[PDB]
């Protein structure tokens, strides 16, 4: 792939077909922010901690 | 009346002469004794009450 391509980096996908599979087929998804990222960008809120 | 009157329970009387009944009528007054010291809890709101908004 190009390098354009990796740079803001679009969803790309391994799917093999086998006999040993449960469904037949498995998927395996990497981009930019996934496989071996650099950052992990995370926003973690918390709201109504008291709870019902 | 005054109010250490009211404490000591002295009795008190209303006289009452309507005109078409000339006979008086006599009621009593006054205040019993029997003193528990209350204890005052301020329970606040429940966390649904902030929930609900
Ligand atoms: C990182 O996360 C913050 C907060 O969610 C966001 O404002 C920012 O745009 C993100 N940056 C990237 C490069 O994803």
């Amino acid at each position: 792939v190009s390098e354009e391509e990796w740079n803001t980096g679009e969803t790309y996908t391994c799917v093999v077909a086998h006999e040993a599979l449960p469904n037949r087929v498995t998927e395996r998804t990497v981009d930019k922010s996934t496989g071996k990222p650099t950052l992990y960008n995370v926003s973690l809120v918390m709201s109504d901690t008291a709870g019902t | 009346i005054c109010e250490d009157d009211w404490n000591s329970g002295e009795r008190f009387t209303c006289t009452v002469t309507h005109t078409d009944l000339p006979s008086p009528l006599k009621q009593t007054i006054s205040r019993p004794k029997g003193l528990h010291r209350p204890d005052v809890y301020l329970l606040p709101p429940a966390r649904e009450q902030l929930n609900l908004r």
